[PDB]
RNA sequence: GUGAAGAGGGAAACAACCCAGACCGCCAGCUAAGGUCCCAAAGUCAUGGUUAAGUGGGAAACGAUGUGGGAAGGCCCAGAC
RNA sequence: CGAUGUCGGCUCAUCACAUCCUGGGGCUGAAGUAGGUCCCAAGGGUAUGGCUGUUCGCCAUUUAAAGUGGUACGCGAGCUG
RNA sequence: UGCUGAAAGCAUCUAAGCACGAAACUUGCCCCGAGAUGAGUUCUCCCUGACCCUUUAAGGGUCCUGAAGGAACGUUGAAGA
């Protein structure tokens, strides 16, 4: 399935009659230009390599100025290859946009998760500090549940450490849309999006059934 | 039905069968005579 | 292993074909059959067969006594084929056949809406009888017993797909 | 004199290929070995390299003895907690039929990288050719 | 009796158990226990019987027409399961 | 004997199955709703307070389970006294 | 849960021959991942050079000419000890 990589800006409301104000999360579409067609020539597969919107390019390299140029006379943002399934996707026609989202109602998003620098274990992984009552001391938000007994001798994902976390690929799955318009190029959708303004937001109808 | 560890052939309506490698009980007059293993 | 020495017998209305392991027959059932020797050798007297062990094959008269009941059984499946026993009971409950599609009501959410296999047709002369029509005599008892198996008797109800047969599993009340 | 030890100017590598049709798995894979070892052309030193090329022309055409296609467990694990992971001749031989011979010799070949410096002159197929045309393997037979 | 104060080959492991006693060198051979599939060297050994349990290479009551070989007993060619 | 600091608690899980809740099959003295209760399986799931150092035992109130167990009978270069 | 069926006339899910199926599980979805040394694929971009010496089938010197690109050095941040 396709992504038509919608961009991060912020949450509004847009009420009903009743009085419930239904918040929303908004993203606004620009959508494809289309730059290979690939068909058959490479290990037998069909992807349209799709490129969104335009960017002002004003110091790119020869290995990108030499595709550019064979993908059309405006430069677009990113690549996304997009691999096509065998009767259930098609290249020909018109190139599409938000008639992806005309009767299915949940949505996939991914986005590039926040830096949490040390991340630690007693806010990310939902672990217990210890008191600084009692005349306890030097060890309260230290961790060190790491073994018993000499028993463990090798640690597995269910034990936590500090270090980077974030920067890397994040999915969400928890949105249902709430209002299209393909005549305002808009997308509305119940539930928050990943990360901070701007990014990429790839977004792309459910697969589960 | 229970499996007990040892099976008796009390009634003349029972045989008991050996199928796949297992002894069971089966009791057309009665059903309540049901047994796996042996 | 006595069975091997059996004459087996054939009706008037077989051929009986043989070239090699393979064996043709056909008959008034709209059925083709092509059948292998190949463990085993038989010969054919025109209305007798006698069976016997092959070179590099098994010894004795075991796999030969084996292979005698399913040339019958064709010899039979080409000819008239086997008879109706499977029945349903219930108030409601039904047996339809839908083409390659049967159905089966038994008061559920879904009337069980499965295919077939390759070689077998359904008929249902009455909603609660259910015939299966072909030539092999095993794809006619696995089919029924895939079937029979969708809920499963009810003890005190009686409901559900059944077998003609003397026992009764259908159990009677008791006085509390 | 002493007798023969080996230069690492004596290596030589040919290319062979043998035919898999009804053969039972292990009496297949220990011929494989010795040949794979090179034991019909260099012997009496694991100090230098001894062994030849060889194909094995078609693994779907294997078989095991009598009903060994539900015998072993096939068991291994590393870590991510516990739970050991099995496997099936059954469960293999649909899905890629080169794998149930790439498992076979690691027991039949010597200690760690020493059994290693001869698997990388092993080569299996499916679907009744190969892609080694242009190394021109003669037959083995039977 | 060995070991305590006796090394070597074997029982992959194992003072002692098995085998056998230690000067040193062998571009030697013959034997000991043990081994002869394969990491791992020497029988993919031969002959006959046993055997579906991977038992062999951890385990009892009991149960099944488990199953090889046998004799005595009943049922029996005028006739039996 | 040139020191593997003493009981329970908190933190923290993790393995077993003679399975507690979940599933699969069944007999019932199971007509139905419940109940009694045995094979098969380790994917997912199994309570807090009072006096009391006490986990526990007793009690109060709650469960789909508050299951029966192993972990130096899981707790100090981790803590309290 | 099994069908057709022998060895053991019958009986049998098994011996020859072939089916159903669990909250479990492989593919499918979401993320990682070719040091997958078995290191796979494909597209876009670039460069079209000589000489001296020697105990040299190899080293030590000099000159012409350096692309596409990358980094330092900066102004710093949605990234950060």
């Amino acid at each position: 399935m396709i992504g038509l990589v919608g961009k991060k800006v912020g949450m509004t409301r847009i009420f009903t009659e009743d009085g419930v104000s239904i918040p929303v999360t908004v993203i606004e579409v620009e959508a494809n230009r289309v730059t290979q067609v690939k068909d058959l020539a490479n290990d037998g597969y069909r992807a349209i390599q799709v490129t969104t919107g335009a960017k002002k390019a004003n110091r790119v390299t020869k290995p990108e100025a030499g595709h550019f140029a064979k993908a059309g006379v405006e430069a677009g943002r990113g690549l996304w290859e997009f691999r096509l399934a065998e009767g259930e996707e098609f290249t020909v026609g018109q190139s599409i946009s938000v008639e992806l989202f005309a009767d299915v109602k949940k949505v996939d998003v991914t986005g590039t998760s926040k830096g949490k620098g040390f991340a630690g274990t007693v806010k990310r992984w939902n672990f217990r500090t210890q008191d600084a009552t009692h005349g306890n001391s030097l060890s309260h938000r230290v961790p060190g549940s790491i073994g018993q007994n000499q028993t463990p001798g090798k640690v597995f994902k269910g034990k936590k450490m500090a270090g980077q976390m974030g920067n890397e690929r994040v999915t969400v799955q928890s949105l249902d849309v709430v209002r299209v318009d393909a005549e305002r190029n808009l997308l509305l959708v119940k539930g928050a999006v990943p990360g901070a303004t701007g990014s990429d937001l790839i977004v792309k109808p459910a697969v589960k059934a | 039905m229970k499996v007990r560890a040892s099976v008796k052939k009390l009634c003349r309506n029972c045989k008991i069968v050996k199928r796949d490698g297992v002894i069971r009980v089966i009791c057309s007059a009665e059903p309540k005579h049901k047994q796996r293993q042996g | 292993s006595r069975v091997a020495k059996a004459p087996v017998v054939v009706p008037a209305g077989v051929d009986v074909k043989i070239n090699g392991q393979v064996i043709t027959i056909k008959g008034k059932n709209g059925e083709l059959t092509r059948t292998l020797n190949d463990a085993v050798e038989v010969k054919h007297a025109d209305n007798t067969l006698t069976f016997g062990p092959r070179d590099g094959y098994a010894d004795g008269w075991a796999q030969a006594g084996t292979a005698r009941a399913l040339l019958n059984s064709m010899v039979i499946g080409v000819t008239e084929g086997f008879t109706k026993k499977l029945q349903l009971v219930g108030v409601g409950y039904r047996a339809a056949v839908k083409g390659n599609v049967i159905n089966l009501s038994l008061g559920f959410s879904h009337p069980v809406d499965h295919q077939l296999p390759a070689g077998i047709t359904a008929e249902c002369p009455t909603q609660t009888e259910i015939v299966l029509k072909g030539a092999d005599k095993q794809v006619i008892g696995q089919v029924a017993a895939d079937l029979r198996a969708y809920r499963r008797p009810e003890p005190y109800k009686g409901k559900g797909v059944r077998y003609a047969d003397e026992v009764v599993r259908t159990k009677e009340a008791k006085k509390k | 004199m002493k007798t023969f030890t080996a230069k690492p100017e004596t290596v030589k590598r040919d290319w062979y290929v043998v035919d898999a049709t009804g053969k039972t798995l292990g009496r297949l894979a220990t011929e494989l070995a010795r040949r794979l070892r090179g034991k019909h052309k260099a012997e009496y030193t694991p100090h230098v390299d001894t062994g030849d090329y060889i194909i094995v022309l078609n693994a779907d055409k294997v078989a095991v003895t009598g009903n060994k296609r539900t015998d072993k467990v096939y068991y291994h694990h590393t870590g991510h907690i516990g739970g050991i992971k099995q496997a099936t001749f059954e469960e293999m031989i649909a899905r890629r039929p080169e794998r149930v011979i790439e498992i076979a010799v690691k027991g039949m070949l010597p200690k760690g990288p020493l059994g290693r410096a001869m698997f990388r002159k092993l080569k299996v197929y499916a679907g009744n050719e190969h892609n080694h045309a242009a190394q021109q393997p003669q037959v083995l037979d039977i």
